RNA sequence: AGAACCUUACCUGGUCUUGACAUCCACGGAAGUUUUCAGAGAUGAGAAUGUGCCUUCGGGAACCGUGAGACAGGUGCUGCAU
DNA sequence: CCCTGTCTGGCGTCCTCTCACCTATGA
DNA sequence: TCATATTATTACGCCAGACAGGG
């Protein structure tokens, strides 16, 4: 085929051919004219070099080349390696009905279904909205059909409406890894041109909201939307198939909105009051008349099933709090009231959610999953949990620690210079004592953030782990762990060169206090390792899984 | 004092360093690198002179004729920059060489030759530099990236561990040349030294000596010393110098002068050396087990017999010493093999070589590097006399001849370009002295070991190559030339100079499209140090090592701005103060540090210098002389970062932001942020669309005017004054004398680039931001470019940010923006499409340019003329007819009629045409042609008259010392003016002169109109083949919408999910909604704590606007506003701005208050920043809470949120990830032509790749029929797919499957070999 | 839906011939304004004023004059070509 | 003849987007 | 335009697999 302009861009294995029918020309008019032995022995010669290069060109010394210094691409080249036959068009294979757009989020979806815009749908469904509108009578030719739907009229929304309808698509993330990643769902139809993709669902595609696209495909035959309905809908995969843990585990912002709610603190407003059931617990939330962590004697009736399927109610008054009732409110019935009693971090909200699983089954799992989100991410907003600079506590104690593990370097090297110690033993001691220095540290700011809050009740002090917002971030198990909320107060540790072995003089400033240029340097050399690892680790995972499933 | 566009608004700037260095010119090394490339250097060092130098004179083999050399200068661009980019050519100059033929007569070394000829030749065009670091090389803007490298000059690399499988270390060495052949040296491990040469077969490396005319004896005396043996009375007693002796046991009686010294069993100790030496023991009587074992070391022969006894390097046995002793030679030379120092691995390394004389040496290389063809003795003499030791094809260069000589710890520094026997034989010891143990190997990560090639450097290696290609063919010529009947054109030929410049500047690595959608991202790919390229490593194989940060990297690499992905911290970008070395290392600058004073004198040094001195951190704190306030100071001494004392340091920092470069210096709060979100920052940072409305980022670094300056996106002003301000085409400047020439009376006019297309589709336009009648200085800015706001950078708009959860809308990074930001059209960018439209003659006649479009009815010919092509302006979308270019017999008509892609809108704001010379209808081409003819002459008189009145009033000016008379000097009014004599006394000819200069501008006026009309009248202008070219500009305007990417600066990256309506914002209790909600659970995991501070400090910048704008909205007379902003510039802490504030003539106090009433500016810098008692100070003079937080109201339930939540105002970027360039669906269109699957991509109208891993991912579920029709009839199979669109279309969900169409292609292409692959029984 | 002249296309005489009406060049004159004798009048001969928008000055656009032709003109014929 | 360095081949992540550039010769 | 037919750089890192060498 030529390329824009009036010249032929020419394959390789026409200059192979090419090549080979040359050379044998010259070959039979040479046994034609009895040349000596000579020249017909350099005749065959390169004939049997062109023939083993036309076949696999490169296994003979270097390989032949026409523009320019590259060599060119033969038949047994066109089977092998990462683009041949088999790894780029036989085993996977570019697909029709096929889309690919940024995703958002839209958390106003139940999990069967996602959010696809509507020049997408319109543009995908395409056959689908020509069979219906000559079912209908509108038009008569398929041509009139492709200039309706070409024109766009005020008609072929609602054909698109009742096409979509009962209809999955396949959602796909670029990198798939495991059998979540490919999802099927029902679409919603979006003013936009964004996928919107349900919030829990993510932690299954690995999919943040950073910038991410996904592809849509279309299950076109009658089998296919069955198979997408009754195995690979997104109600189905709600475990992961590695284990036994949810795949659906509530990720972000709904375990602070969560953990907000259901906890306590020793006054509030309506403390210590009785109510008559979880209805006016949040009857008395929203009029204003209490707290959502108040603590509060309620009347909770719950259903134990202890019988052969059948559901006991036993009511009583659990010493409780608000929110621990407004939650109460979304639980199903067989679960006891004691999941939802304690303060719900991450850990446990995903064994909420399984026990729900392997009580009640599928359907209220699904649809407690749902509830789950949904006030997980009201109660959130109505927190207001924000994040600020005096959130992240300095110890009081921290530089005290610092001037006596100054002291203990400076004594170890007092004896360096009279040379009582040797050096390996006196790096081991810097090594030992800024690592006790950095475990004080860390234990004084998580002393000074678990417990800061101490409030009054109706007199004498009394105290309670504290509601600062970094410190619910990190005991929720939303977004945090230890280790960065002590980096964000306490010193940053002994960072580490590349030679690997450690730095003796560790980085003693945190990031609320300013790092210096050369506490900035050490931490460079300690995160450029990291991203060099992620990004060369990749390919090894990734030819790992593709051996594993070549075995298997 | 300030400038003038500095007291419009000046930002208030924390920092308690004072800075001693000011940041040198962001472009210098693109420019300084070309302008050593093309300039007139007398001593040849370094330019095109040196290649000239080294190619001429050429002489022909005897020919008698001599082509030399004298002078070269390049000629004016035929195409100004503007017009070649329109045009498409390339952005050159011709280069003009003087050549100089002389002809010799028979036998002339010294004779005059017979005859001359000079001429000045034409071989190439160059491409020359745009003022701003880019070229132009085929329309297109490229730019050329500075390579790093491995430096010429020997290495001493170790891989210690993994060879041999055994943990037994090598240690080879590489003699890197500049230009010819590598030169390795390396052990085995059987401790035997092996030279190869250009990475070929294996030679045991004492050939090589072998080869340089050395006998066995004279490599033994070089590598090995003499233990002398005397015959005496008895046993062949042994001269013992006591240093041999050390760490070895002791295996005989050692005893002398009648006394036991040591005795057999135990080491000798050093000690025992010391007694030795006391002693002064030095002969000692041996067994005859002792030289049972040792190696001569010359040669000795039997004198009667007069033959050999034993050979050079020969162990020796007692019938050996039998043998030796009874001839006569007195002496013995053995070679002292020190298992633990000194190794005999030079005499094995004889033992190994099948070699003896020197001509077999060279036999046996000759055979090594060229096999198959012959060895004899001129062609192995010429090879290797010619692989290391000449001119011609083996030069290490000043570099490698300093790194060369610096490894071997010579004195000098300068030398020849070839090596010599003596370098070799130095490389040779250096290796054996390693292995050994005394000296260490090098490491290539240290910058003082990697050399950075440029521009200049790259340019000329590549013109070196074209010009021994032209010395070829005229040594080819000559020794085939006829005199006198050829002129030096018929021997040269500017063909392959131009071929191979042109090669490098077009298809390289290096030479590549510049990334140019923001003036920091022009600027940060001009810096830019990449270790890829041609010599150097690649992407996908290497490494570890390399791609990490090591401790020379501080101050002139960047730690932080390496793009993630398959290439990180290969393509580093360069540091803000780092120079570039004389001989291209990197050299940073330190101040020099004599005693206690730290001095304000700077020093640059580079790697291999600052390992040796003691160099200061830039943030220790010294009070008012110098002195470090503590005793003690963290500095670094080798690559260690430690903590020395008050007075032994020799450096200090120059200033806290030469670590990083100036994409991350640009990040306020960076030492706030991790290391990883920086990078991040610093990457998104580069990748922003220029807004509609430019807006001034309130917490800046101040490192913007720098970058928005020294980018040459602005206008900078050549030469200050005033200004006459026509500007609707240029900004017209009026000198001021000092800096006005006395000749050529001048005024400056600047041309603003207005609307138009960038690299990126971005919209690249300046505003001028100057007034009519305003001084400006000289080095002031006037027009603001895209992404600045006067003189400063502004690349994003800074909105109101509250951190909250908001109902799930910003769940993961998502972002939640009012519909204020959309109202405002604050993020409404421009893009702007070139689309051609060409009418090639492909086959069966040409095709045409009409309206008469076919089959396509009243429903082609609507935003076009009656002779085909778009009318300009309108309102066009997808799917209409731009240019009608359409043929007949292609009934037989088409519609290659180019229109609008599938998706876009926009607005044609330009059509360009310089098409096959007859696109005109019966007259619109000839009708415009008379339109430019007058507008030419117009202006041309117009700027003459324009003179002619500043001339007319100078006559009359300077009319007073010869002709004061008003009323007599108002004759003539356009005839003549100036009628007076003078004779002497004071020279008053000025009106002669003025009247020169007048008679000049009309005499030269018309000529210069002469040519106008001359250019004018022409088809038009650009090269032959193409026939119609006709290209439109589309500019769409993308407002914003959920899907798009925001970002700031610390790495927050964001899809804006839901654009919500102004009511359910979060508004706070005094009723301003905010802007854009962001979630605060990024915070604690992704540690970027730095955007919290610019949020709080930008609430308190904001608050501070606030104030002023009520204090001048609700107008007060100027003192109080005067005495609010130097409350608001004095500030707190010990800084470097304060203001002198009384001296703004009470009017600058108010043009400050009118650009502050937007946000008062603060300048952050990099790691010398405002702290946090600042941002709280400055938070309680603004009326804010101290806190930073504010309670928030919800707009939907109108009661307040709990806990009260950060608003502040954070600088976001739109990054050009726009969604309605991602967004895209296929149902059924084209597919390729091989294979018959949908094609790829967006600009083909594609499908997606479903790959292996999805096939695997259905091969998990039971989706065994989603995956049947996934690569069967949605894919490949041809009769699947079409009788599956017709069961679609008729209401039947069926698919009738079939084999796939590759599969068989698979098939034809195995059975294409000898290989029969078939299908089976039914 | 209006013939004294005009209208008017008809008759009688007196006259004009690139023309009463247009476009085009060439080159003579700014247009126009006023007034005189002969003649039925058409026309054929005189005396007064003006030079505006712009010129590396081979000149121009409005408005008269002359010659060349290209053309104008025709209420001339065919309503049985329309 | 059983260990053995040494040499030769054969791997090295998926998906996507933007741009430019394409054999010499020649009576 | 229409047949003529291939040369002057090196700088991955294991990891199997086959091969001549020698105690």
């Amino acid at each position: 085929v030529p390329l824009d302009g009036g010249r032929f861009a020419t394959s390789d294995l026409n200059d192979l051919y090419r090549r080979v029918i040359n050379r044998n020309n010259r070959l039979k008019r040479l046994l034609d004219l009895a040349a000596p032995d000579i020249i017909v022995r350099n005749e065959k010669r390169m004939l049997q070099e062109a023939v083993d290069a036309l076949l696999d060109n490169g296994r003979r010394g270097r390989a032949i080349t026409g523009s320019n210094k590259r060599p060119l691409k033969s038949l047994a080249d066109m089977i092998k390696g990462k683009q041949g036959r088999f790894r780029q068009n036989l085993l996977g294979k570019r697909v029709d009905y096929s889309g690919r757009s940024v995703i958002t989020v839209g958390p106003y979806l139940r999990l069967h279904q996602c959010g696809l815009p509507k020049k997408m749908a319109l543009e995908l469904f395409k056959p689908f909205i020509y069979g219906k509108l000559e079912l209908r009578g509108l038009a008569t030719t398929i041509k009139a059909a492709k200039k309706m739907v070409e024109r766009e009229e005020a008609v072929v929304w609602d054909i698109l409406d009742e096409v979509i309808r009962e209809h999955p698509v396949l959602l796909n993330r670029a990198p798939t890894l495991h059998r979540l990643g490919i999802q099927a769902f029902e679409p919603v139809l979006i003013e936009g041109k964004a996928i919107q993709l349900h919030p829990l669902v993510c932690a299954a595609y690995n999919a943040d909201f950073d910038g991410d696209q996904m592809a849509v495909h279309v299950p076109l035959t009658l089998e296919a939307q069955l198979e997408a309905r009754a195995l690979m809908m997104s109600t189905n995969n709600i475990l992961s198939p590695a284990n036994g843990e949810p795949i659906i585990v509530p990720s972000q912002d709904v375990v602070l909105g969560l953990y907000y709610m259901t906890r306590d603190c020793v006054n509030a407003k309506g403390e210590g009051m009785v109510l008559t059931g979880p209805k006016e617990a949040e009857r008395l939330y929203r009029s204003g008349l209490a707290s959502l962590h108040a603590r509060v004697k309620v009347r909770i009736t719950e259903y134990e099933k202890d019988a052969n399927g059948e559901l006991v109610a036993k009511t009583s008054l659990k010493d409780t709090t608000v929110g621990r009732a407004i939650l109460w409110m979304i639980v199903p019935k067989g679960l006891p009231y004691s999941i939802v009693n304690q303060a719900l971090g991450k850990k446990a909200i995903s064994k909420m959610l399984n026990t729900c699983y392997r009580i009640l089954g599928l359907k209220p799992t699904v649809i407690f999953a749902d509830q789950i989100m949904y006030t997980g991410f009201a109660y959130a907003a109505r927190s207001g949990a924000s994040v600020g600079i005096d959130d992240m506590v300095i110890p009081e104690k921290k530089h005290e620690i610092i001037s006596e593990a100054e002291a203990e370097v400076a004594e170890i090297q007092e004896q360096f210079q009279s040379g009582l110690v040797t050096a390996g033993e006196r790096y081991n001691k810097v090594i030992d004592i800024w690592a006790a220095a950095n475990d004080r540290v860390s234990k004084a700011m998580m002393d000074n953030l678990q417990t800061e809050t101490v409030i009054n009740r109706d007199g004498q002090e009394e105290k309670q782990v504290s509601f600062n917002s970094i410190y619910m971030m990190a005991d929720s198990g939303a977004r945090g762990s230890a280790a960065q909320i002590r980096q964000l107060a306490g010193m940053r540790g002994l960072m580490a060169k590349p030679d690997g072995s450690i730095i003796e003089t560790p980085i003693t400033a945190n990031f609320r206090e300013g790092l210096n240029v050369l506490q900035y340097f050490i931490s460079t050399h300690g995160a450029r390792k990291g991203l060099a690892d992620t990004a060369l680790k990749t390919a090894n995972s990734g030819y790992l899984t593709r051996r594993l499933v070549d075995v298997a | 004092v300030y400038s003038y566009t500095e007291k419009k608004r000046i930002r208030k700037d924390f920092g308690k360093r004072p800075q001693v260095l000011d940041v040198p010119y962001l472009l210098s090394i693109q420019l300084d690198s070309f302008q050593k490339f093309i300039e007139q250097d007398p001593e040849g060092q370094y330019g095109l002179e040196a290649a000239f130098r080294s190619v001429f004179p050429i002489q022909s083999y005897s020919g008698n004729s001599e082509l030399q050399y004298v002078s070269y200068r390049l000629g004016e661009p035929v195409f100004d920059v503007q017009e070649c980019q329109i045009r498409g050519v390339t952005y050159s100059a011709p280069l003009r060489v003087k050549l100089r033929l002389v002809i010799y007569e028979r036998e002339a070394p010294e004779g005059t030759v017979k005859d001359i000829k000079e001429q000045e030749v034409y071989m190439g065009e160059i491409p020359l530099m745009t003022d701003n670091g880019t070229f132009v090389i085929n329309g297109t803007e490229r730019v050329i990236v500075s390579q790093l490298h491995r430096s010429p000059g020997v290495f001493f690399d170790s891989d210690k561990g993994k060879t041999h499988s055994s943990g037994k270390v090598l240690y080879n060495a590489r003699i890197i040349p500049y230009r010819g052949s590598w030169l390795d040296f390396e052990f085995d491990p059987k401790d035997n030294l092996f030279v190869r040469i250009d990475r070929r077969r294996k030679l045991p490396a004492t050939i090589i000596l072998r080869a340089l005319n050395y006998t066995t004896e004279q490599i033994l005396d070089l590598f090995f010393e003499k233990v002398i043996f005397e015959i005496r009375d008895n046993k062949l007693q042994m001269e013992l110098v006591p240093e041999r002796l050390r760490g070895e046991t002791a295996s005989f009686d050692i005893e002398a002068n009648g006394k036991v010294y040591v005795e057999k069993g135990r080491r000798i100790t050093a000690r025992h050396i010391r007694q030795l030496e006391k002693d002064d023991v030095k002969l000692i009587e041996v067994p005859v087990e002792y030289i049972a074992g040792k190696v001569v070391a010359k040669d000795y022969i039997d004198e009667s017999t007069g033959e050999l006894i034993c050979a050079a390097n020969m162990e020796l046995s007692l019938d050996l010493l039998a043998k030796l002793s009874q001839s006569g030679h007195k002496r013995i030379e053995t070679l002292f093999t020190n298992d633990l120092d000194h190794g005999p691995y030079i005499s094995e390394t004889l033992r190994v070589d099948p070699t003896n004389d020197r001509l077999s040496a060279l036999v046996e290389i000759y055979r090594m590097m060229r096999p198959g063809e012959p060895p004899t003795r001129e062609a192995a003499e010429s090879l290797f006399e010619n692989l290391f030791f000449s001119e011609d094809r083996y030069d290490l260069s000043a570099v490698g001849r300093m790194k060369f000589n610096r490894s071997l710890l010579r004195e000098e520094i300068e030398g020849s370009g070839i090596l010599s026997k003596d370098d070799i034989i130095d490389v040779m010891k250096k290796l054996i002295d390693i292995r050994n143990g005394k000296g260490e190997v090098d490491d290539i990560d240290h910058l003082g070991n990697r050399r950075i090639r440029s521009v200049g450097e790259m340019a000329e290696n590549q013109f070196r190559v074209g010009l021994v290609r032209v010395e070829r063919a005229v040594k080819e010529r000559l020794s085939l030339g006829d005199l006198d009947t050829l002129m030096p054109q018929d021997m040269i030929n500017a063909k392959p100079i131009s071929a191979a410049v042109k090669e490098f500047f077009g298809s390289s690595q290096l030479s590549q499209f510049m990334d140019q959608n923001n003036p920091l991202s022009e600027i940060t790919h001009k810096r830019r140090i990449s270790a890829l390229g041609p010599g150097g490593l690649t992407r996908e194989r290497a490494g570890f090592e390399v791609r990490d940060v090591h401790p020379t990297h501080y101050g002139r690499v960047c730690p932080i701005e390496t793009p993630e992905g398959p290439n990180i911290g290969l393509i580093n970008s360069l540091s803000v103060y780092a120079q570039t070395n004389e001989y291209g290392f990197l050299e940073t600058p330190y101040r020099k540090v004599t005693d206690g004073v730290v001095t304000d004198e700077i020093h640059y040094l580079s790697a291999i210098e600052e390992g040796n001195y003691v160099i200061a951190q830039a943030n220790s704190n010294l009070d008012e002389e110098g002195h470090f306030v503590e005793d003690l100071v963290t500095c670094r001494s080798k690559g260690e970062s430690s903590l020395f004392s008050r007075d032994q340091v020799d450096y200090m920092d120059v200033s806290t932001q030469q670590v990083v470069s100036v994409g991350a210096s640009l990040i306020p709060f960076l030492e706030h942020d991790d290391a990883n979100r920086a990078l991040m920052g610093a990457n998104m940072q580069r990748q922003a669309v220029p807004t509609l409305r430019a807006d001034k980022p309130l917490v800046g670094t101040g490192m913007e005017r720098a970058v928005a300056v020294d980018s040459g996106v602005t206008a900078v002003a050549k030469r200050g004054g005033v200004v006459q301000y026509v500007d609707a085409s240029r900004i017209v400047i009026k000198v001021n004398e000092d800096e006005m020439y006395p000749g050529e009376a001048g005024i400056d006019i600047y041309n603003l680039t207005k609307y138009t297309r960038s690299n990126q589709n971005t919209c690249i336009n300046q505003m001028p931001c100057v007034s009519l009648g305003e001084p400006v200085e000289r080095g002031d800015v006037l027009a603001d470019g895209p992404s600045t706001d006067l003189g400063e950078l502004a690349l994003g708009q800074n909105m109101r940010v509250a951190f909250m959860p908001w109902n799930g809308y910003n769940f993961e990074d998502s972002i939640l923006v009012s519909e204020r930001v959309v109202q405002e059209d604050r993020f409404t960018t421009i893009h702007i499409q070139e689309l051609a439209c060409v009418s090639r003659d492909t086959k069966l006649g040409p095709e045409e340019i009409t309206a008469d479009i076919p089959n396509v009815g009243e429903a082609a010919l609507s935003k076009l003329d009656e002779s085909g092509i778009v009318y300009i302006g309108a309102e066009v979308t997808g799917g209409d007819i731009l240019v009608g270019k359409v043929t007949p017999k292609g009934s037989d008509v088409k519609d290659s009629s180019l229109r609008v892609p599938n998706g876009v809108s926009g607005t044609v704001i330009d059509v360009q045409v310089f098409t096959r010379d007859g696109v005109e209808k019966d007259k619109r081409a000839l009708e415009i042609e008379e339109m430019q003819l007058k507008q030419a002459k117009k202006d041309l008189s117009e700027e003459l008259q324009i003179l002619e009145a500043g001339l007319f009033s100078r006559i009359r000016a300077v009319l007073v010392a010869g002709g004061v008379e008003a009323e007599k000097l108002d004759k003539l009014p356009r005839d003549r003016w100036l009628e007076l004599g003078l004779t002497d006394e004071e020279k008053q000819n000025q009106l002669e002169q003025l009247a020169e200069q007048y008679d000049e501008l009309k005499h030269e006026f018309e000529k210069k109109l002469e040519a106008k009309r001359r250019k004018i009248t022409q088809g038009d202008d650009l090269a032959p083949g193409v026939l119609k070219i006709v290209k439109v500009y589309l500019a769409v305007k993308r407002r914003i919408q959920p899907g798009d990417k925001m970002a700031g600066r610390h790495g927050n990256k964001g899809v804006i999910s839901k654009i919500n309506p102004i009511e359910d914002m979060p508004y706070d209790e005094n009723g301003t909604p905010v802007d854009i909600v962001l979630n605060p659970l990024g915070v604690p995991s992704r540690m970027n704590i730095g955007q919290i501070l610019e949020t709080h400090l930008g609430m308190a910048a904001k608050g501070i606007g606030d104030k002023i704008n009520a204090m001048l909205k609700q107008q007060q007379e100027v003192a109080k506003l005067r005495e609010f902003i130097q409350r608001a510039y004095d500030l707190g802490a010990d800084v470097r701005q304060k203001v002198d504030l009384s001296t703004f003539s009470d009017e600058e106090v108010m043009r400050l208050a009118e650009n502050l009433r937007k946000g008062m500016p603060i300048a952050t810098p990099v790691f010398d920043g405002a702290k946090e008692a600042e941002i709280k100070e400055l938070l309680k003079l603004g009326d804010l809470p101290t806190s930073g937080q504010i309670r928030l109201y919800d707009g939907r339930t109108g009661e307040q949120f709990e806990r009260p939540v950060t608003v502040g105002y954070m600088y976001m970027l739109k990054l050009n990830h726009l969604v309605d360039d991602k967004m895209h669906a296929r149902s059924t269109g084209s597919y390729s032509l091989v294979t018959q699957q949908p094609l790829g991509g967006k600009a083909q109208f594609g499908g997606q790749r479903f790959g292996e891993m999805e096939v695997w991912a259905l091969e998990a579920y039971g989706a065994a029929y989603t995956l049947q029709e996934m690569l069967t009839v949605k894919s490949d199979d041809v009769n699947g797919r079409t009788k599956m669109y017709k069961n679609i279309v008729d209401g039947n969900h069926q698919m009738e499957p079939g084999m796939p169409e590759s599969f068989n292609v698979l098939l034809k292409e195995i059975r294409s070999l000898g290989i029969n692959i078939e299908l089976e029984d039914e």
